[PDB]
């Protein structure tokens, strides 16, 4: 039956338009009427509602219903002879940085007369990160361990992703973790890579973070070594 | 926060039960119904309770709704691993007059004891300091289920400000980690005593802290 | 139907008039008390209507509609019903509930 694609630019700029489309497939959005909604998902967080249509496929328009929080910045649309709705979002910011679901919203009998609202087919998602980055290389600092101890280092600053981080050019990799990065509201990333030795080997053995990143051809070796007090 | 108040974790051995709550107030539960989405990893949202108790074609009776007052309730019985995801409320609220969601509520099926984070926060390396920043950097690790929650602090303020924290991610060993960091100006840095990290796991709270001396 | 509106109105409560594509999204006015009412949120232009609790059924009213609940009935003095669900009670042979 129904089904719902999203589709966009994966890249935008701060202060530059957001563009969507989710294309309804298995049936006409225009055959009798349509609820479409937008809702958005922060990377690793939790749902928002952002926009609603309420589409008449034989007047070809529409009514919509906006969350209030998005100040106005979003308008969603239709474009029937395509089964496609849209959602444009003005002057985004870092905060606006999230996976795009658009969804069916359906009245729902209870079986008794009475119906109630809910989102019964969803999309994909499509991820949109707004950055006004260029490719930039990482700046790398030790994270100097103070019977084991955990000793890391930062990648600071970086736009695309990925980075990859080895430790001693890969000879060491017992108790190594490499974080998944987080994108900061500067638009740039940054990640860690953490590893926990025995603290008496301290002394003798030396622990080298290897960090790559392709996209600028930048690479950093960083000796990491015990704090000097 | 969310109008409506979801546990971020809750947890069970095999084929036992676990039971998810949702609270909101007179504006949002207190008048509407509440529907509830299942979001398996990597996927979207899917329906799965609405209308407070009934399920959407396909759902197990093994997961089960209600509501009472201004809560909504999940249950889910006779846990498989396959029940693993994250579950949100969602209803109307007259307040905000739209949509709202709960924060979600991630379901874990106990494969391995439950094991306690350690936690370790860097201060500033000298080499960030020289280059006129400053990052602490509070890493989270051996943990499970995977689910914490990160609070800083300046002295006795809560700092929410540049502040960015990962979502927990699977070890070699099969614990989780997860990583939080506060970025502050060399000028916050040494202007306050101290800076702490509390992370709460399971319903308790461990605290580092780090001083500019 | 409400198909086109955006908003619910709340127990007690229904929209003025259908939503239409175009309209201003019609306000929520209240049921009729005694008349007509609404136990759950809804999208829809209409209330229901309170039930009767008819004598000639062996029932009277236990409590009076209200603009959110619909009328509870009971037996009348001297009536019972076994099942949970009482379409009409018969005369006591006992508990409003319950046969002697
Ligand atoms: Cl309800």
């Amino acid at each position: 039956q129904l089904q719902l694609q999203e589709s966009g630019p994966g890249l935008v700029k701060p202060s530059e338009t957001l563009s969507l489309t989710c294309t309804v497939s298995g049936a006409s959005i225009s055959a009798n009427s349509y609820y479409g909604v937008w809702v958005r998902q922060s990377p690793g967080k939790g749902l928002e509602w952002v926009g609603s249509i309420a589409y008449r496929g034989n007047s070809n328009s529409g009514s919509t219903y906006y969350n209030p929080s998005l100040k106005s910045r979003a308008t969603v649309s239709v474009d029937t002879s395509k089964n496609q709705v849209s959602l444009r979002l003005t002057s985004v910011t870092a905060a606006d940085t999230a996976l795009y679901y658009c969804a069916r919203r359906q009245l729902l009998d209870d079986g008794t007369g009475y119906q109630w609202a809910a989102f019964d087919v969803w999309g994909q998602g499509t991820m949109v990160t707004v950055s006004s980055a260029s490719t930039k290389g990482p700046s790398v600092f030790p994270l100097a361990p103070s019977g084991t101890a955990a000793l890391g280092c930062l990648v600071k600053d970086y736009f695309p992703e990925p980075v990859t981080v080895s430790w001693n050019s890969g000879a060491l990799t017992s108790g190594v973790h490499t974080f998944p990065a987080v994108l900061q509201s500067s638009g740039l990333y940054s990640l860690s890579s953490v590893v926990t030795v025995p603290s008496s080997s301290l002394g003798t053995q030396t622990y080298i973070c290897n960090v790559n990143h392709k996209p600028s051809n930048t690479k950093v070796d960083k000796k990491v070594e015990p704090k000097s007090c | 926060q969310s109008v409506l108040t979801q546990p971020p974790s809750v947890s069970e051995a095999p084929r036992q039960t676990v039971t998810i709550s949702c609270s909101g107030n007179s504006f949002n539960i207190g008048r509407y119904p509440v529907n509830w989405y299942q979001q398996l990893p990597g996927k979207a949202p899917k329906l799965l309770i609405y209308y407070n108790n009934l399920r959407f074609s396909g759902v197990s009776d093994r997961f089960s709704g209600s509501k009472s007052g201004t809560s909504a309730s999940l249950a889910i019985r006779d846990l498989l691993s396959e029940d693993e995801a994250d579950y949100y409320c969602s209803t109307w609220d007259d307040t905000l007059k739209g949509w709202v969601f709960g924060g979600g509520t991630k379901v874990t099926v106990l494969g391995q004891p439950k094991a306690a984070p350690s936690v370790t926060l860097f201060p500033p390396s000298s080499e960030e300091l020289q280059a006129n920043k400053a990052t602490l950097v509070c890493l989270i690790s051996d943990f499970y289920p995977g689910a914490v929650t990160v609070a800083w602090k300046a002295d006795s303020s809560p700092v929410k400000a540049g502040v960015e924290t990962t979502t927990p991610s699977k070890q070699s060993n099969n614990k989780y980690a997860a990583s939080s960091y506060l970025s502050l100006t060399p000028e916050q840095w040494k202007s306050h005593r101290s800076y702490s990290c509390q992370v709460t796991h399971e319903g308790s709270t461990v605290e580092k802290t780090v001083a500019p001396t | 139907d409400g198909q086109f509106c955006h908003k619910p109105c709340p127990p007690g409560e229904r929209k003025a008039r259908d939503c239409t594509v175009n309209g201003d999204e019609p306000d929520c006015v209240p049921c009729q008390e005694g008349k007509e009412y609404t136990d759950k949120a809804h999208f829809s232009s209409k209330c229901r209507r309170c039930r009767l609790c008819d004598e000639g059924h062996g029932l009277e009213v236990e409590i009076n509609c209200t603009r959110t609940q619909n009328t509870k009935c009971r037996c009348k003095p001297n009536f019972f019903c076994n099942s949970t669900v009482c379409e009409h009670c018969d005369p006591c042979t006992c508990t409003l509930t319950s046969n002697t």
